[PDB]
């Protein structure tokens, strides 16, 4: 499934992301845009054998298990497959844990390069009617 | 399947430092998140703080910067250090994985004063 | 910090009856509210996370709902093993905070 800008804004708000740990909704929508382009099915194989899964490209080396990664950690304690569904619940739950680290949303390279320091509020402006 | 076990003192004088450790078996202290919670006598639950993957630590401000939390990857355990204790810090301390899924037996610490 | 208000302090109910615990937050916390159950002598146990997400191994009679600042934990058929103290906790902002707790006892 691929979300529209406003549709995802609404789903993330409903999933308690708006202002979670100091990050307004526009940050999460922007992060999703540049990480997976709103695709819940997106997956990218990294150069070290690990793979990013889901709408927020969550890495299999430290957050989930796909059984295809060497000395892999599974901090979110889930099969990487659970991050690939039209229902973002698992993706959001793991993203909340991830952003609870001291690094915040810096964990996401795309967010650091395309969202941080910009008018992220623009991503949700003009939604809900 | 993860087992947590608190260890420390039961009684100690004020102005001293309270030190607790939580040994984790069946799982690796790896780069996971660990927390400390306590329940004061006749009060509810209070969150002490936690340490995450990067090593960054978050401490409840109400504890006036007296707390320190660290991870011992060699001996697979994490700790809690509370300076300048007083009667107010008397409680049952619990260690737990940040996700709230796993908890220790809990240990009673009394600062008789 | 965000203040969590649990109501009532002591809920008295008879076995088999339904029970509703309320938790309010002084700030909007999305769905970042979790419920804990603590029986005497034991450590707290997670029952419901993120306001309504159920946990495998937990009786079906436990369910939560709500969002923003209003949350509710409903217990269908109160049983003997359901008698204990219940706490709500928000993870929306640091420091994380717990409500004062709600002691569910037999009537």
């Amino acid at each position: 499934k691929v979300f529209g800008r406003c549709e995802l804004a609404a789903a993330m708000k409903r999933h308690g992301l708006d202002n979670y740990r100091g990050y307004s909704l526009g940050n999460w929508v922007c992060a999703a845009k540049f990480e997976s382009n709103f695709n819940t099915q997106a997956t990218n194989r990294n150069t070290d054998g690990s793979t990013d899964y889901g709408i927020l490209q969550i890495n299999s080396r430290w957050w989930c298990n796909d059984g295809r990664t060497p000395g892999s950690r599974n901090l979110c304690n889930i099969p990487c497959s659970a991050l690939l569904s039209s229902d973002i619940t698992a993706s959001v739950n793991c993203a909340k844990k991830i952003v609870s680290d001291g690094n915040g949303m810096n964990a996401w390279v795309a967010w650091r390069n395309r969202c941080k320091g910009t008018d992220v509020q623009a991503w949700i402006r003009g939604c809900r009617l | 399947q993860v087992q947590l076990q608190e260890s420390g003192p039961g009684l100690m004088k004020p102005s001293e430092t309270l030190s607790l450790t939580c040994s984790v078996s069946g799982d690796s202290i790896r780069s996971d998140y660990w927390s400390w919670i306590r329940k004061p006598p006749g009060k509810g639950l209070e969150y002490i703080g936690y340490v995450s993957y990067s090593g960054s630590t978050y401490y409840n401000p109400s504890l006036k910067s007296r707390v320190t939390i660290s991870v011992d990857t060699s001996k697979n355990r994490f700790s809690l250090k509370l300076n300048s204790v007083t009667a107010a810090d008397t409680a049952v301390y619990y260690c737990a994985r940040w996700d709230g899924d796993y908890w220790g037996q809990g240990i009673l610490v009394t600062v008789s004063s | 910090e965000i203040v969590m208000t649990q109501s009532p302090a002591t809920l008295s109910v008879s076995p088999g009856e339904r029970a509703t615990l309320s938790c309010r937050a002084s700030q909007s916390i999305g769905n970042n509210l979790h419920w804990y159950q603590q029986k005497p002598g034991q450590a707290p146990r997670l029952l419901i996370y993120y306001a309504s997400q159920s946990i495998s191994g937990i009786p079906a009679r436990f369910s939560g709902s709500g969002s923003g600042t209003e949350f509710t934990l409903t217990i269908s058929s109160l049983q003997s093993e359901d008698f204990a103290v219940y706490y709500c906790q928000q993870s929306n902002s640091w420091p994380y905070t717990f409500g004062g707790g709600t002691k569910v006892e037999i009537k």
